[PDB]
RNA sequence: GGAUUUUUGGAGCAGGGAGAUGGAAUAGGAGCUUGCUCCGUCCACUCCACGCAUCGACCUGGUAUUGCAGUACCUCCAGGAACGGUGC
């Protein structure tokens, strides 16, 4: 209801949500540090309390052994990362 | 306010999906709920180091799925 | 009556006493061997029992062949490539056929697990060498008409037919 | 509420099963006693742990958050799951 | 017919007398971090005093004193002293 | 919440495999709904034959993968 | 919608968590969704090692299995209904 | 005693090590800890090995991988 | 049945929204829609915006 | 109704060394085609710690049973290993 919702808003305002909390203000590009140790770089539209992240402008990279990694990386227009493969939500990155 | 019906609200659009099983499935899914739970329908699967499969039902699961990628010309606001 | 695709439909496919995925085909008398891939790859077994099948040959691709059962049969003469369509078949079911001739079978070789087969009751069961040449030209058989093969009777069949 | 594959489960309980946990372990024996936990106490089972050699023991208890999978048995095609 | 030997009953014990015990790991048999639990709580997550994560195989520890293991990686605390 | 039929199994020798291909041997006194155990004398054996007792464990319901009882309790 | 029940007791394949596949006719569901496959199919993959050894795919019986919410990942539909 | 909840209401705030499940550490104030426990931590130095590779400052860590956090 | 596309009706739309997706994760940018990709994939010899001699040649040619 | 028993996941990672052994009909960069030389992905054989031990079928001989039952897998010796996967 009321209250809880509130209770929500806050707890993605003044909780360790406050990454995606400047993520949903500032739009800053955000860092997700996949399970599988995917990175993938972009600016976020929704978040959760399960740090379900919707992301825009995505970009995907991996490191891919063909010997020699190679960092393959990629573009998804538009992303959605539930709160399941993401291990650390990093909301400034140095780039 | 959980991502359950930003996934949830979704029939039949050419979407990809990816399952943390390394495989990615493209096409229109037939119906989601509020617990991730997502079916495939006509999907085009590509699987770790592996071929083109095709499905014509598959039942994707939810936590073994690992992301999702929308159409290009949808609005997040109204659809999350 | 043609063989047509009713008549797998209405077929049953299921796990056999075998353990084996079987597609069974009872009382069809179907003289046209053809059109089996909607079979689905969801079996491994395919019998025709009761049928007028001239011919051994028309079959289409399947990756999990395990028996083929052309039991009380009428066949004359095979069709060679049955290899690239069953690439593990293993267990042919093959008596009561008009077989004669040693270059009735000359199609087996190409059966890479060929493990077991049953021709009996044929024209070409009674001969002499016939084993020998049987367990010469399957080379893979260690087992043909309810007897195994062994190295005696392997080395005369290498001995002979030269 | 209440699944009916585990209920099906439950009509095989008390008699033999054949569980595959996450280990590979594949244990063949008479499941006995299990929970809506998926937490099987079985009796007479030949567990193996995917190595090869089974072991024929008794009063073994198997997990579910393991369980790859379990045999149950065939007659109860007829349980009142399917019909 | 029988009594509780409760699991907190076991942790209050162990971070009452300040018993030092080795915990091990999910996933992985590589580690045990030995030392004295500081608390308990609800869900059986236990905070740390003087403990050192050392390996089966490398036989090396590294220090980290007052830990915080989370709840689901603990897989069982061997009494030391 | 359900209570696990582990009252049985109370006060038994139990060698049960845990997660890591590790095999205890221990006698169960009492438990929690949760599975949740606390195992007497406890001896959990390495990969090697080489083996410790350490008496008074609570172990995991995670990390426990099975369990077996060598006695008809 | 529970949609599963409209695609049921027809044969699908389903794979494990572990790369392999279970091939029934899906017989009854729970919340879970953890399945019970009747007479199936384990087809698994064999370790090849090698290129100079095929790779091939080998199922045993497995009758009815009641394979958990741990298993159960994606599952096309492969067979008529039984 | 330390319940670990007073615990991060205690370290809320001093150089929290966070190593992951992987091994991942961040060495960095921690910032909170909520009731679903993922911390958030700030002026970290990204430890692999005990050697710090990255650093990516402000971040929230996931609890599905943090295996330790501790004062350093 | 087998070849027909359902946005194409057996001859009346295209297959090109995986042709789409695919420029999209070949250039990396949000500035590029329906409108661009006609305009660039119209021309038989106009000037290329994506480049004939990287791996833009492949994704032209599939 | 993401904190130990089923779906907001503990997954992902790569395959032991080396020898004036070979191959890339169609794909490698450099020495600004060919001729020659180097280097970062395997296999085939040969060397070492045939990766080992375990066991489940399995191929060959010899070897016992004549035995009315609703089934994990059933006599035993020996091997050479064509296989499954466990502990390092």
């Amino acid at each position: 209801p009321e209250e809880l919702q509130k209770r929500e808003e806050e707890e993605f305002n003044t909780g360790p949500l406050s990454v995606l909390t400047q993520s949903v203000k500032n739009n800053t590009q955000v860092l997700i540090n996949c399970r599988n140790n995917k990175k993938l770089l972009g600016r976020v539209k929704a978040f959760d309390r399960h740090c379900n992240m919707v992301l825009e402008n995505v970009k995907e990279m991996w490191t891919e052994v063909p010997s020699k990694p190679v960092n393959k990386d990629r573009y998804i227009s538009k992303m959605f990362l539930r709160g399941d493969s993401v291990i650390v939500v990093l909301r400034n990155p140095l780039i | 306010m959980k991502l359950v019906r930003f996934l949830m609200k979704l029939s039949h659009e050419t979407v990809t999906i990816e399952l943390k099983n390394g495989t990615q499935v493209h096409g229109t899914i037939t119906g989601v709920d509020v617990s991730m739970n997502t079916h495939l329908k006509a999907v085009k699967m590509t699987l770790k180091n592996r071929e083109p499969v095709q499905l014509e039902t598959l039942s994707i699961r939810g936590n073994n799925i690992r992301y999702f990628i929308l159409p290009d010309s949808l609005p997040l606001d109204t659809l999350l | 009556v043609k063989l047509t695709a009713e008549l797998i439909e209405q077929a049953a496919q299921y796990t056999n006493a075998v353990r084996d995925r079987e597609l069974d085909l009872r009382g069809y008398k179907i003289p046209v061997i053809e059109n089996l891939g909607a079979t689905l790859d969801q079996f491994d077994a395919i019998d025709f029992s009761d049928n007028e099948i001239r011919k051994l040959d028309g079959f289409p691709l399947l990756r999990r062949l395990k028996t083929l059962l052309v039991n009380n049969n009428r066949i004359c003469r095979i069709g060679e490539g049955l290899d690239q369509a069953l690439p593990c078949l293993t267990e042919l079911i093959l008596t009561n056929n008009s077989l004669v001739e040693l270059g009735d079978l000359d199609p087996l070789a190409s059966l890479k697990s060929l493990t077991y087969l049953s021709i009996l009751r044929n024209p070409v069961t009674n001969k002499k060498h016939y084993r020998l040449y049987v367990i010469y030209k399957v080379p893979q058989v260690r087992v043909l008409d309810f007897q195994k093969v062994k190295l005696k009777e392997r080395q005369e069949a290498e001995k002979m037919f030269k | 509420s209440i699944g009916v594959p585990i209920k099906v489960l439950h009509e095989a309980e008390g008699h033999i099963v054949t569980c595959e946990t996450n280990t590979g372990e594949v244990y063949r024996g008479k499941l006995i006693e299990a929970e809506d936990n998926m937490n099987c106490q079985m009796s007479n089972i030949t567990v193996t742990y995917r190595d090869g050699r089974v072991a024929q023991l008794e009063q073994v208890y198997i997990r579910g958050s393991k369980i790859r999978f379990l045999i149950l048995p065939d007659m109860l095609k007829n349980a009142p799951m399917l019909k | 017919q029988k009594v509780m030997v409760q699991p907190i009953n076991l942790i209050f014990r162990y971070l009452q007398n300040r018993s030092r015990i080795q915990v091990w790991l999910y996933e992985q048999v590589n580690m045990r971090i030995e030392g004295c639990i500081i608390g308990f709580d609800e869900y059986m997550n236990l905070v740390l005093d003087d403990a050192e994560e050392i390996h089966s195989k490398t036989k090396s520890r590294k220090q980290l004193g007052r830990i915080m293991l989370k709840g689901d990686n603990i897989t069982l605390l061997q009494s030391v002293s | 919440a359900h209570p696990p039929e582990l009252k049985k199994f109370m006060d038994k020798k139990l060698s049960l495999k845990l997660n890591g291909g590790r095999h205890v041997q221990g006698i169960l006194r009492g438990f929690d709904p949760f599975m949740n155990l606390v195992i007497d004398e406890c001896v959990e054996m390495a990969t090697s034959g080489q083996q410790n007792n350490i008496g008074m464990v609570v172990i995991r319901g995670n990390s426990i993968i099975m369990l077996e009882a060598l006695e008809r309790v | 919608s529970s949609k599963m029940l409209q695609h049921i007791d027809y044969r699908m394949r389903c794979i494990l968590q572990d790369g392999r596949i279970f091939i029934g006719t899906f017989k009854a569901f729970d919340k879970h969704m953890n399945l019970i496959l009747c007479d199936c199919d384990e087809f698994r993959k064999i370790k090849p090692k090698n290129s100079k050894q095929a790779e091939r795919e080998e199922k045993r019986v497995l009758g009815l299995v009641l394979l958990r919410g741990e298993n159960l990942v994606s599952m096309t539909v492969e067979g008529p209904p039984p | 005693p330390l319940n670990p909840k007073p615990f991060l209401n205690g370290l809320t705030g001093k150089p929290v090590m966070v190593k992951l499940k992987w091994g991942m550490e961040y060495k960095g104030y921690l910032v909170s800890v909520d009731g679903y426990m993922n911390m958030q931590l700030a002026n970290t130095e990204e430890y692999i090995d005990g050697a710090l590779s990255g650093h990516l400052g402000e971040v929230l860590i996931r609890c599905n991988n943090v295996l330790y956090i501790r004062g350093v | 049945l087998v070849e027909f596309t359902d946005e194409e009706g057996y001859g009346r739309y295209l297959d090109l929204h995986d042709c789409y997706l695919k420029y999209i994760n070949l250039k990396a940018s949000e500035k590029l829609d329906y409108i661009t990709y006609l305009s660039i994939f119209d021309q038989l010899f106009d000037i290329p915006k994506e480049r004939k001699n990287a791996e833009y040649k492949r994704y032209l040619e599939m």
